[PDB]
């Protein structure tokens, strides 16, 4: 696999 | 308040020598980085502001600047390799390390995420995150008697990172490192979150993902009987990952190949092996070329678990590439197995589908069916009936494929047909 990297927007 | 400033204005307040007032240009930032379409992350980057949201990093005595840096900073990090290699290269590993064991449960859950951003990047940044000592105070988190009393966005974000420590392959992580994770991890596998154990079977399909000594490491903490457990599951996003630890596991020897059969995994294969999403199918196919790749005993279980007439059906109708994992299960099958279990082989009708699948255009498939049938042809001779199989090559529209295939670019194909041609069809 799932996302590498992860965003965070809340 | 600070919603929407111009990077020039977050800035002015980060350089300003009022805490407050960086406190909020901070937050500014944050949010900037928040949206989805597009956040500034190179102007923030170009502005020169990653040492100043590190060193923030530390004020302790300001907990929300802490936090709203650390934001911003996952963020960042989130992006591309270079933007990632950016938050790096300010020292932001051992700031985040630091902020692991912080009192606000909120900044160190924002750390450990900012981490599995720098680990998610590669090997590389994965090795230095592990160098820097993150995977104690990582696992000192999860030191709990029940993993239920911990917040679950919390728990999830630990057990994503956690599984980025154990990913990527060139190199593999430290083996003592996986050794130092694994027992968390088999913990992890055993709770009942969704997504905590979609995330936990994820870093277990890594940790298979290479030579048969890093498989065993994971077998031998005996979680297997659990990854068939999930294999079951309604959750796709927990089938997904669980085949693919399963499916790595059995590349491994014959022996780990077995603890996934006396753990019950064939009996899920019915399912597996009709499964809508086309990639279960495939991935469930893969598996089974593998487990076909065994000893007898174990093509027996195959056969005793009513497999045989599934792969049949993927071989018959399936999207090309479950297709050409059948064709490889049943040439691994055909050139393990006994002449009973061949013959059962043509019994459950493998001829027509396979001979189907010679009009294919993959110039290895085609070396695989023709390896397939050579060795049905040889399992036929020791019992006088090479004819019957002759006859019933040549009822399907078979003998019209290989005597076709007498004139293909590939070397091999041409000459194992026109043996097949030579030796029984005169």
């Amino acid at each position: 696999s799932n996302p590498r990297k992860k965003h965070r927007e809340d | 308040g600070t919603v929407n400033w111009s990077v020039e204005d977050i800035v002015k307040g980060i350089n300003s020598n009022n805490l407050e007032s960086q406190l909020q240009a901070t937050q500014a930032a944050r949010k900037l980085l928040s949206r989805e379409k597009q956040p500034p992350i190179d102007n923030i980057i170009r502005a020169g502001l990653i040492p100043k949201f590190v060193s923030f990093l530390g004020k302790t005595d300001c907990s929300p600047i802490q936090f709203e840096s650390a934001w911003a900073l996952t963020n960042i990090a989130s992006g591309t390799s270079e933007q990632t290699k950016a938050v790096v290269d300010g020292g932001a590993i051992p700031a985040f390390i630091s902020l692991l064991a912080s009192p606000h449960a909120h900044i160190s859950e924002q750390a450990v995420w900012a981490l599995g951003n720098i680990a998610g990047d590669g090997s590389a940044f994965r090795d230095l995150v592990i160098k820097h000592g993150a995977i104690d105070p990582l696992l000192a988190l999860l030191a709990v008697p029940d993993l239920s009393t911990l917040a679950c966005g919390y728990l999830r974000n630990l057990t994503w990172t956690l599984s980025n420590l154990c990913r990527n392959k060139n190199p593999a992580p430290p083996l003592d490192a996986v050794e130092q994770i694994l027992p968390t991890l088999v913990r992890l596998l055993h709770h009942n979150d969704p997504e905590v154990l979609a995330d936990s079977c994820w870093a277990i399909s890594y940790l298979t993902d290479g030579p048969n000594e890093r498989i065993e490491m994971v077998v031998k903490k005996g979680v297997v009987p659990q990854l068939v457990k999930l294999l079951g599951a309604t959750e796709l996003p927990i089938v997904t990952p669980a085949l693919r630890a399963i499916g790595n596991i059995v590349t491994g020897t014959d022996e780990q190949t077995q603890k996934v059969i006396d753990a019950g995994a064939l009996a899920v294969f019915p399912s597996l092996l009709t499964n809508p999403k086309t990639n279960i199918q495939k991935e469930a196919t893969w598996t089974m070329s593998n487990i076909t790749a065994g000893r007898q005993d174990q093509i027996q279980q195959v056969v005793n678990h009513g497999l045989v007439p599934f792969l049949v059906g993927v071989l018959s109708k399936a999207d090309f590439k479950t297709q050409k994992e059948a064709a490889w299960a049943i040439t691994n099958y055909t050139s393990g197995g006994t002449v009973e279990q061949i013959v059962y082989l043509v019994h459950c009708g493998i001829i027509e589908p396979l001979m189907n699948l010679l009009s294919a255009k993959d110039t290895k498939i085609i070396q695989v069916i023709l390896d397939a049938i050579s060795n049905i042809f040889q399992a036929a001779e020791k019992l006088g009936e090479t004819e019957k199989l002759s006859i019933m090559i040549e009822e399907c529209g078979g003998l019209d494929k290989i005597e076709a295939l007498q004139r293909h670019e590939n070397e091999s194909v041409y000459k194992a047909s026109l043996n097949l041609i030579e030796k029984y069809f005169s």
